[PDB]
């Protein structure tokens, strides 16, 4: 009731006081991870049949 | 009144966070990845068809060896499959024919399942425990280890369980709707949960508190999955869209949607490198999304009924889809 | 501030002295108008964070009285313009109520 | 002094010229207004202790004529704004039909 | 002379609208006023004026001809309600009842 | 010239959910003098071409298959929509009848 | 400018096991094509009827957004009014489909 | 302007015909026959029940000997019955199970049938003989002039006169704007009238192949038509629940046969030998006996659980045969 | 097009110019037919069983 | 003048009672129990699953030995169960397959049942019919044995009844309900009993004197179930309005309402625990919710059933809670 | 109906003429009952297996 | 590799076949390699036939 909407407020204060980072950097960090491991992902770069258990 | 003050105060803080998120957005994911060569067309094919389920399959979870997998069907049976030989390793009868989730312990010694019975059952592979106390139905569960399992329920709370004895080591509260799915972080320190309140929440497992809350979905969030590095997660939803959220940026990076896909997403899973986002849909298909470019890279249609669950092996060699039809299919 | 708001309920009937039973009243429209019309009666449970001036469909009423919801709009400057019955079968029943400027 | 009133009946038919058969008229709305226009015709048997100005849905009419209820509302200051009918369904079939009638201010 | 009248028809067809009979329902004082000899008082021929009824029908089978007589005797259409859902060896039947509300 | 006219169509759909409205043909029903007035030579007298003006009918239809195109001709021929009723019930195929009432 | 516009959608519901809300797959816009661009601007999705000429009636448009009252409001503030409505609904676990129509005048 | 001129002439001509028909009516049929003693109550009873049809019976046609008859059922079979002994004379399998009509040649050597196959099949009674094609619509009705000529009606709005020997259409009858459901030959087989979905009946000249008169006043499709015994009048059954008697010389509608509480279409009509009784099959499962002059119900025949699809009366007038979708045929007396 | 509305007219012209007769006479001739043959119609005056094929 | 006096008096008496109840309320049950440490989550589990019913189970009633129990199913059978071994003790064919209630005599010699047959049938276990109690004009919603010779019934005819089983005649007729009476519950001393009904009110009756003493209101729909608080000074009501309401006899008013958002379904049955701290309610949503009586919070839930829970029972010793449903199964919860 | 509405009065008289008690006390008496017997209720405080017929 | 259903197909020769799909695009295929040779784009709706 009243107790419940008061805890939500105390929550939002915690949610607000956080070190935010620019999308530009976030994305840059994701994008760079993807290329690092892109050759280790068989769903992107198929493997040979001899190396494919499902063959 | 006193509630009107707390309402207006809570709303104003929402605007403060919204404006902080807007100031943080200098560019978008689509802008920075526009110069990246697209994935192109990656053709997959059904290499294995697992038969022997007699009813709707509501959940699947791969093993850590990328060999064994578990499935939960509405016939009241759990079947552990050998995905290489298509041999049934185990068939466990369930006391409740209604089962919404299953999980495979990382050690491979235990397997869990649950559903409308409001019970998380831990099965020993070498019933063991029935974890009660959830006031809602059990939507999802994931093993931290043989002694710990994290569950989500329709009572709006998640939970950390001690499998040996006792219950609910840490209770996670603050969701205003049914919690449909959860996905653990790579280090098992944190986990995110999607729910029917159209919001996703990042939780601290050790400290038992909500850290960040992600919004922007227009309907229930039926699925959630962590990006491989643990800094981002993708959500499937009944609004026909999949959305990638970033933890550090604390906002929505990208929306995966198409004018011709007007149906809810039951499950989401990343590929090993995270470049491909896989989503099971109610339209009987499974759409392969480019995570960076937000374009459709392919489709998997092997099923005659809606795709209820997805999974990707830890080695990333195969993608398994599961649907309401008897069959279960391993793609590659 | 002219706008549209739509409310509706779903009936649960099974195989007359059976009265109208309304399980939940759904409120549908733009979220800015819904706050004004119904104040704190509406239940933001299933869509708490919808921004004002952004349309929604996931709002319901903490009370179960259809005409009490109707009356609040009649002297909040709304008028009943249309209704649609969609009934099929235990019996499912969806009827809708449209309120204008 | 302004409000909404909702009346309706449930049709029950078994199976061809069949007239409208009205078993009972249900009255739904705020209990202060419901008493005003129909007086003692209302049968508060199902919900007789509700205080004035709090809403109800459990009242019915001692008479079985829908237009007699319509007229009493037209001459106590009400107007018809909408209508909705919901009817669906060892050898013969049974017909279940619910229709609703909404009256304003 | 404020009042109400409600008419309706029962449509059953295995294609144009085919109306078997038009039922006229309301107070019998107003029902006699708006329509003339067309009413078939057979089912309810002794109802005293100012007592309500529901058992009259029209000797003609044209719905808009009934509509027109009421709009030219001071009635207007306020509401409508359709209720339709549904024995041979091959095909079935389709019953359909729709209603028409006329005010003041 | 006060009168009532009503138009309607019958929908036929298969299920095996993006299908747009399937308008097979529009049925026009009312008094035949008014029906010719609003629609002129567009209406198809094939089923009832010998009807004398001022006698009601129900067997006309429109050579075009656009419902709102029919609505507009009546909106600027001095008609207004006062009621609507849909009767839809039903691998078997869906059958849906919807009706539209126009005044004066 | 005088004219009629009609909007509607298809509702698919499945319940075997209410808190199920209105879920609108797509908004269909139906009327003359000249008015349709007027009220809705660039929101209209002309995907399956792009080439029709202005002043020629159509029935093959839909809206890039899935919010009924957002479509309702755009017409209420472009000089339209709601004249009629009609729903047509018919239907192990079993599935259900509901269709509703919305008429807008002048 | 050129299309309007030809239309306005048609409207004036229609109004001109309207005034001529009204001037001819000084009195009505009901007035002149009011003093005729009504038939009263003439009781009939089921004297024969024909079994062995497995589906809906869509048509019947009597023979000229007032004994043999043919029936067309939707099981795909034609059965020729001996009405006296209820013996099946012939059972002919049909290549298409959708059959809307059957006919018995006056000589008794041949029988025809047709339906949604758009084909009139001539069967030799002394295996298929002729298949008459070229109709673009379904075949609603057919009647033999003789063994070499047969007149058909179709859903393509046209009737046709056929040469059975060659199998080609001799004379095509045009001018109906709707599906032609039924036809009936005149006693001399020189003329024939046809009912259709355009709510009009048309008198045709067989030799010259042109419409002479057109009869109107029906409010729905005319599913059945039958000539009055003397050939000066005909009665029409329709979906409007009424039967209407038209006179050829009077060129207008003489009388309407209808009764409250019967709100259903008429599938078939047939006169008695003297023409005083008009029999009409109805969708309400009954068969009503009408007084032709007095427009009153003289009786009813209810033997069937489904609608009566076809009627017939023998040339000697001894028996009335009904047929229905309940697969049974009943001979009434 | 034009050919069709001209053929309909030429038809209606024929339909109008016809020798009509008064209903009064028509009916008189019909009514007299019925009574003429009323003894030849077994559906009006039932026959004996010995004279009834269906008995 | 005689009608004018009696009419105005009825209005004043209603207003007097309304004002007296408001003056008595200084505080609420939730206020005084707010400082009470909550029970927490006390878990139950299915210890027994009783099978062999072929249709919807409409009623259950425990025996006084906390061992035997009876069940009423719409297949037309009463089955006496041994709850320890799940053995069928008796299978009694019913002459009417429509049965809305059953009762187990405290002595264990007799069992009663009734339903749309408007008959309370007493079965002698020491199995054929013994007595048929007629005269109820409505269906039999509930019945409870006072002793071997007397049983109290409730009916859809708006009247309750006290029966003499020996003679088969109604001893005391209860005529104060204005709607169908769905349930009744006896007081600990069997001197009084409370009844829920379709008039959205509960009425306390005197068995000996046969009159309504107090009338409790506030429910928004039919009251389908009623159960006495262990000490007999309070009772709880289940209803179609999705709420359970605890009423106090001495205070003559509503103490507490038990409800939760997202629970939009009627309550078929209510029963207290032995200490009265837990109130269990069967619901139409297939669950059975365990409510904290003092704190008004949900402490747990029992969902074992595929269909709606039609009836509840708690043993006199309070060791087990038994549920029954339309899924043909009975479940004993611990 | 005067005999009938006079018996209704005597009914309401009974409901009015009663010694009522304060809610505060009622609740206190219930609250004190529950704690008194809280150890005798196995549904709150589980019992030993030797004391559990079902386990 | 077609993201929509396959509505129609026609063989050019044994090594080449042209397809149409509900994803609004047609395609020219090299059957041996299994890859699309020439992709046909520019339809705004599902392609039913070719």
């Amino acid at each position: 009731s009243i107790a419940q909407a008061r805890k939500l407020v105390e929550q939002l204060k915690m949610e607000a006081n956080i070190d935010r980072i620019k999308v530009s950097k976030a994305a840059a960090d994701l994008m760079a991870y993807c290329e690092a491991h892109a050759k280790e992902d068989p769903l992107l770069t198929p493997v040979p049949a001899s190396e494919n258990p499902f063959r | 009144s006193e509630l009107d003050q707390l309402r207006q105060e809570a709303e104003q803080l929402k605007n403060q966070i919204r404006d902080a998120r807007k100031a943080c957005a200098d560019a978008t994911l689509s802008q920075i990845t526009n110069n990246i060569d697209p994935v192109g067309r990656i053709q997959m094919r059904t290499r294995r068809t697992l038969r022997g389920h007699l009813a709707k399959i509501y959940a699947m979870h791969w093993g850590t060896d990328s060999r064994l997998l578990v499935s939960a069907s509405q016939d009241g049976k759990l079947i552990i499959w050998d995905s290489y030989t298509t041999n049934k390793v185990h068939a466990i009868p369930l006391r409740s024919s209604w089962v919404m989730t299953c999980a495979y312990a990382p050690s491979g010694n235990y397997v869990a399942c649950g559903g409308l019975d409001n019970i998380c059952s831990i099965y020993n592979l070498k019933v063991s425990r029935e974890l009660a106390g959830h006031t809602g139905y059990l939507s999802c569960c994931r093993f931290l280890d043989d002694n710990q399992i994290v569950t989500s329920s329709g009572d709006t709370t998640c939970a950390l369980w001690d499998i040996e004895t006792g219950q609910q080591t840490t209770t996670f509260t603050g969701h205003t709707g049914d919690v449909m799915s959860l996905s653990l972080a790579p280090d098992t320190r944190l986990f995110v949960s999607g729910a029917c309140d159209a919001s996703a929440k990042l939780w601290d497992v050790r400290e038992g508190m909500c850290r960040q809350t992600f919004t922007g979905h227009e309907s229930d969030i039926n699925a959630i999955c962590f990006f491989p590095n643990g800094n981002a997660f993708a959500t499937g939803s009944d609004d026909a869209t999949c959305r990638l959220f970033d933890l550090r940026a604390d906002q929505e990076l990208m929306t995966y949607s198409h004018d011709n896909i007007i149906c809810g997403i039951t499950s989401v899973s990343f590929s090993k490198s995270g470049r491909l986002l896989l989503a099971g849909y109610d339209d009987f298909n499974c759409n392969v999304w480019d995570a960076l470019k937000a374009d459709r890279a392919g489709v998997l249609a092997g099923h005659d009924n809606r795709v209820s669950c997805l999974g990707v092996t830890d080695d990333g060699m195969a993608v398994a889809t599961g649907s309401w039809d008897s069959f279960l299919k391993i793609w590659n | 501030r002219s706008g549209y708001i739509t409310i509706g309920y779903r009936g649960s009937y099974t195989i007359d002295a059976k009265f109208r039973r309304v399980a939940r009243i759904t409120v549908c429209g733009k979220t800015s108008l819904a706050k004004e019309v119904f104040g704190d009666t509406l239940n933001e449970s299933r869509d708490p964070d919808r921004p004002p001036e952004r349309y929604t469909s996931r709002y319901y009423l903490k009370f179960n009285f259809l005409e009490q919801a109707f009356d609040k709009l009649s002297e909040s400057g709304f008028h009943m313009v249309a209704c649609s019955s969609t009934g099929t079968c235990i019996w499912t029943s969806y009827t809708e109520y449209v309120f204008c400027r």
